[PDB]
């Protein structure tokens, strides 16, 4: 199993922002766009989402 | 330094449900327009992940 | 005394909800309604997927069916 021990539950809450904001930026390095979208479930997903994938 | 800045906003939920769960990651969506989430658990549940991976 | 069993179901028309619960008196009335009861819920197909799982968690289980029926929708 992982161990709790080698890093407790908020470094690795840390490990995931960073996951998400490098991804951002490394898709940011290569297209100068934002990535933030409209979040709402019940209405049809936003458009451009679809392009999310190669996130 | 990375580019994007983050802008966080922290939730808690005391015990796992497939309709609060939902409910409330939806309703977190609203206009906010959130474009990533971590999520994370003290339960011993195989399910949610599931559920998570569904919405 | 009696003891009210739920079933459950989506489907696609609300004639088909009343066909349903018919159904479901039919299985009451040939069968012993002194010992147990069963009782008729259902909804119409949701837009979305989650519309309709919302749907199961709120209006489908919180009348403790044991089971649940689905058809697929009209279009």
């Amino acid at each position: 199993s992982y161990d709790e021990w080698d890093y407790d539950l908020p470094a690795r809450v840390r490990d995931g922002i960073a996951i998400i904001t490098t991804a951002a930026s490394t898709m940011l390095s290569e297209h100068n766009s934002i990535p933030q979208s409209k979040s709402s479930c019940n209405n049809i997903q936003e458009s451009r989402v679809y392009e999310a994938h190669m996130l | 330094h990375l580019p994007v800045t983050p802008r966080v906003e922290l939730v808690t939920m005391q015990e796992s449900d497939p309709k609060s769960i939902i409910t409330r990651i939806c309703d977190l969506m609203s206009d906010k327009k959130v474009q990533g989430v971590v999520f994370g658990d003290d339960t011993d549940q195989e399910a949610i992940a599931q559920i998570l991976d569904f919405i | 005394d009696p003891k009210i069993v739920n079933i459950g179901a989506v489907l696609s028309t609300k004639k088909h909800e009343q066909i349903f619960r018919e159904a479901v008196n039919q299985a009451n009335f040939f069968h012993f309604t002194r010992k147990i009861q069963l009782n008729a819920t259902s909804v119409t197909h949701r837009p979305n997927a989650i519309q309709m799982a919302l749907s199961v968690c709120e209006d489908l289980i919180s009348s403790q069916v044991y089971a649940i029926l689905v058809s697929h929708p009209p279009a």
